[PDB]
């Protein structure tokens, strides 16, 4: 398979507040698979905030961000979108949007490809 | 999709590079074949359902 | 009455034969030949083919 | 148009391949050199691969068939696609030594 | 077209086949082995 994700979105916001990212695929995988954003803060690790399906049937959040962010798709430019307010002090991170090529998720351990780093910082 | 086409191909050469220039993103998904080695290959007769 | 030498000879030549019989097993991969199973697929899934 | 994702019109297609007992005509683009015999080299018959001695044969192909097999249960005679021949496959030299 | 109704009716007949009636199911080449 040869995916290439382009990420974006990104930048300095105030707390509580909503900001624009978005994540475009090209190239071509063996399926349709789920498609989900990665967060990293710094000196922290890596972990996942979502996944959704490609066919916008079935959604996973975490449960750190249940309630407060969402994600959708596009109709007719095949980018996925993600939306988020009440943003906290801890948001301020880097993101990453990932393809995952299987039909069905089980977990989030496997990462297939990622994408390029996009730093978004919170403060007052 | 009830009256699927068939088409034949048969006495010619097939560059495959031309079909990795066709959508933006599509699905490519082969059964005993790898996408990568299957332009080295010599396949007798090779049919196409659209 | 020599059936005994006789035996000899044929324990041993037949039973060579069966280990040659033996090399054109699938042993449940997709291909017997080695060339085939290394022109046709990935060298990540190779490895375990 | 502005169904949801899963409404809008996919086009499908799907290659079926065959790999049967006759000369293949979907060929990928690839050259052709000279047909070289009494040496052991390397070949490519129609994508199959191999190193051994082509010799010329003289077993009767029948008009459709195309390789060939041993009582081994492996191939060892194989016909040249741009000229229709017989050629017999053999290891080249071989052989264990001791000092 | 055209029809035809001089048709006779019999009983069906039978016969035995011997052993007729095998073909090469593989086109590979092979020589004097007993396959299966
Ligand atoms: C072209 O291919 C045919 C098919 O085997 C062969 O008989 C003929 O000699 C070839 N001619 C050239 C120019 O190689
Ligand atoms: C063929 O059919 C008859 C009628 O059932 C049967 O009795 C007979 O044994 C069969 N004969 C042969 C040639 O097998």
């Amino acid at each position: 398979s040869a995916v290439q994700l382009q990420a974006s979105g990104g930048g300095f916001v105030q707390p509580g507040g909503s900001l624009r990212l978005s994540c475009a695929a090209s190239g071509w995988a063996e399926t349709f698979g789920h498609m989900g954003w990665f967060r990293q803060a710094p000196g922290k690790e890596r972990e996942f905030v979502s996944a959704i399906d490609w066919w916008d049937t079935v959604h996973y959040y975490a449960d750190s961000v249940k309630g407060r962010f969402t994600i959708s798709r596009d109709n007719s430019k095949n980018t996925v979108y993600l939306q988020m307010n009440s943003l906290r002090a801890e948001d301020t991170a880097t993101y990453y949007c990932a393809y995952w090529d299987m039909d069905y998720l089980q977990n989030s351990i496997p990462v297939d490809y990622w994408g390029q780093g996009t730093q978004v910082t919170v403060s007052s | 999709v009830y009256a699927w086409n068939r088409k034949r191909i048969s006495n010619c050469v097939a560059d495959y590079s031309v079909l990795y220039n066709l959508a933006p993103f599509f699905t490519f998904k082969c059964y005993g074949v790898s996408p990568t080695k299957l332009n080295d290959l010599c396949f007798t007769n090779v049919y196409a359902d659209s | 009455a020599l059936g005994k030498l006789q035996d000899v000879v044929n324990h041993n030549a037949q039973a060579l034969n069966t280990l040659v019989k033996q090399l054109s097993s699938k042993f449940g991969a997709i291909s017997s030949v080695l060339n085939d199973i290394f022109s046709r697929l990935d060298p990540p899934e190779a490895e375990v083919q | 148009p502005t169904y949801g994702v899963g409404h809008q019109p996919y086009r499908v297609v799907v290659l079926s391949f065959e790999l049967l007992h006759a000369p293949a005509t979907v060929c990928g683009p690839k050259k052709s050199t000279n047909l070289v015999k009494n040496k052991c080299v390397n070949f490519n018959f129609n994508g199959l691969k191999g190193t051994g001695v082509l010799t010329e044969s003289n077993k009767k192909f029948l008009p459709f068939q195309q390789f060939g097999r041993d009582i081994a249960d492996t191939t060892d005679a194989v016909r040249d696609p741009q000229t229709l021949e017989i050629l017999d496959i053999t290891p080249c030299s071989f052989g264990g030594v001791s000092v | 077209c055209v029809n035809l109704t001089t048709r006779t009716q019999l009983p069906p007949a039978y016969t035995n086949s011997f052993t007729r009636g095998v073909y090469y199911p593989d086109k590979v080449f092979r020589s004097s082995v007993l396959h299966s």
